[PDB]
């Protein structure tokens, strides 16, 4: 499920908001930010296919 | 002394009869100044000032 | 100034305009304010407040009525009453308005004590030579039709922005910027303000622009040489200094007034080189051909016609037709142009919103 | 049917009071439901039933503002649990702080 | 010092406490040289 990363779990540990968003993980997906290896991998992949 | 006669709030304080709570009360106005004020307004009026001993 | 010529400390000098209200508390002092900063009697500010009761509670011994030709107005007369003075002086160089109102100042102040020539001035060095113009600007057809059928409010607008109007200034402004003369375009419409100091990259000013950068864009336009020219409005008008204008244009006008053709005038006529051998100042009016701007432009230029000028009637710029290029001197622009001047006219429930 | 309620928000908080409870210190549903209604003076709607009903049971529903929050969505819900808890305790019905209790003796 | 000058010499120093240590038209971004004085 994309795991986040230690420094930014850090951050929302901290008093950053009064609570983390219902939908976070949901909002950075579309960002692109916090994949996943087999994400990661298959972009590679197809952008090696597609030339 | 960091407040002098000047000023309005160091005049009841130096009013206090008895030696232990004029003190304390001294010591209230007088913390939390963080400058010796060489120059202090005049009390007849804030627009001129008028020169006390001090040293910056 | 008056720290310059005179001898009074600064101490016992204070100022009394919207930026600062302090008063001066010495017995003995000089306020310097405006009169709407003291004929105002529904609201005022607690500073100023103050103010009002430390002008009305001492008695003054003079007051000085700068402008004098305003205070006959509906109001700033109630500051000379208010205000205790065993002497009252006005100043104005155009002892003159539309109304009667003017015959009011015997009573108020007294009579006229002493007057003083301009062409007698002019020749003795004291004051610059002027070589007034009047420019004929036969407006555009297509413009003029809609001049005929137009309504008198929105037909002021429509033969102040003619093209030909546009093509003459830049050729003016150019030519006379070749020449190293510092040229102010008055306007007192603020939309053809903008639209000529956008059009032509050039700053301008008008009751919207703050003080902090008008002052800097007037000390700008007086020393620095990128910036020959500004556009001023009717807030430059009068009783602003500026020793280095020598050249003058105006492009609108406030209808038939013959003190604002003069206090125009006065920008250029403090020319600091107004004694150099055979300099001679500008004064350039822009007025549309066959229109009721020559029935004002007659009318609110007969007081200076009393004092010694005369207007010189232009027909022709020569060498127009030879600048390269000429704004709206294309019919497409010409007709874009008349379109769009035409189109002028709970406490935890607060996180909720 | 006796009887704004468009962007009434979907969700709702429902209250449920024991009349055993309510009839020990005299109290209406009228005063109690006024009492809400002035804590937030227009900001929610709310319903009371009779006391002739069998079960008592107040309907509060929140009223969204004209601009529509796509971020409160998510914690949509959690507003409401906000409001029920302070509606639980910083809410005085009626009489004097710092009473908890008071017993009649002769 | 205060000593030096109750003996009447001439004190060549003195107490360190005496010591007193002591917008519109915005088409023209850039254009305007800042001339504030003169
Ligand atoms: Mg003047
Ligand atoms: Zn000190």
């Amino acid at each position: 499920y994309a795991t986040l990363t230690i420094d930014e779990a850090e951050k929302r540990m901290d008093k950053k908001s009064g609570e983390v968003p219902r939908w976070l993980m949901k909002h950075l997906d579309n960002i692109g930010t916090t994949t996943t290896r087999y994400d990661r991998t298959r972009r590679k992949l197809k952008a090696v296919a597609d030339q | 002394l960091l407040l002098d006669e000047h000023n309005e709030l160091m005049r009841q304080a130096l009013a206090i009869k008895d030696s232990k709570k004029r003190f304390a009360a001294i010591w209230t106005l007088c913390k939390t100044k963080m400058v010796c004020e060489t120059d202090v307004p005049s009390e007849d009026d804030p627009t001129q000032l008028v020169s006390r001993g001090g040293c910056g | 100034q008056f720290l310059q010529w005179c001898t009074l400390q600064p101490e016992n000098c204070a100022v009394f305009t919207s930026d600062n209200k302090e008063m001066f508390q010495t017995e003995s002092g000089l306020v310097v304010s405006t009169y709407s900063m003291v004929a105002n009697t529904r609201n005022r500010s607690h500073d100023s407040q103050k103010v009002m009761d430390f002008l009305t509670g001492r008695e003054w011994g003079f007051i000085i009525l700068d402008e004098v030709h305003v205070v006959p107005a509906a109001m700033f007369r109630r500051v000379v009453s208010t205000i205790a003075a065993h002497a009252k002086l006005g100043l104005t160089a155009t002892l003159v308005r539309e109304d009667d109102k003017i015959g009011d100042l015997n009573f108020l102040i007294g009579p006229k004590l002493y007057e003083a020539n301009w062409m007698e001035l002019s020749q003795k060095g004291h004051i610059a030579n002027v070589q007034c113009a009047e420019v004929w600007c036969p407006m555009t057809a297509e413009f003029y039709q809609e001049y005929l059928r137009e309504t008198a409010r929105k037909r002021m607008l429509l033969y102040i922005m003619n093209p030909t109007k546009f093509q003459a200034c830049q050729f003016l402004i150019q030519y006379h910027e070749r020449r190293g003369d510092k040229i102010i375009v008055f306007s007192d419409n603020v939309y053809a303000l903008q639209e000529y100091a956008l059009k032509m990259g050039k700053p301008f000013i008008y009751g919207s622009t703050p003080q902090q950068e008008r002052m800097n864009i007037l000390q700008n336009f007086q020393y620095n040489d990128q910036i020959n020219t500004i556009f001023l409005s009717k807030v430059g008008d009068t009783s602003i200094d500026l020793p280095e204008a020598t050249c003058l244009i105006q492009i609108s006008s406030h209808y038939g007034s013959r003190r604002q053709e003069a206090q125009r005038l006065g920008r250029i006529l403090r020319a600091k080189r107004r004694n150099d051998e055979g300099f001679n100042a500008f004064f350039y009016s822009l007025v549309s051909k066959d229109t009721q701007e020559m029935y004002y432009s007659t009318k609110r230029q007969a007081f200076l016609v009393d004092q010694g000028y005369a207007f010189k009637v232009i027909t022709h710029l020569h060498g127009m037709e030879n600048i390269p290029n000429l704004a709206y001197a294309s019919p497409r622009e010409r007709r874009e142009l008349l379109q769009e001047v035409l189109l002028k006219n709970h406490p935890l429930i607060r996180k909720m919103y | 049917s006796l009887l704004s309620f468009d962007q009434q928000s979907p969700w709702l908080l429902r209250l449920e009071l024991d009349r055993a409870a309510m009839n020990d210190k005299d109290l209406t549903m009228g005063q109690v439901g006024e009492r809400i209604k002035q804590t937030f003076k227009n900001d929610l709607f709310v319903i009371w039933s009779e006391d002739n009903d069998e079960k008592l049971i107040i309907r509060c529903r929140v009223v969204r503002p004209k601009s529509l929050d796509a971020e409160t969505e998510a914690e949509e819900d959690h507003m409401l649990k906000k409001i029920e808890n302070t509606m639980l305790e910083n809410i005085t019905l009626r009489g004097v702080e710092n009473i908890e209790r008071v017993v009649m003796m002769k | 010092p205060r000593k030096l000058q109750d003996l009447g010499l001439k004190p060549a120093s003195v107490d360190p406490a005496t010591i007193k240590r002591q917008i519109t038209n915005t088409h023209m971004t850039g254009i305007l040289k800042d001339y504030s004085h003169r």
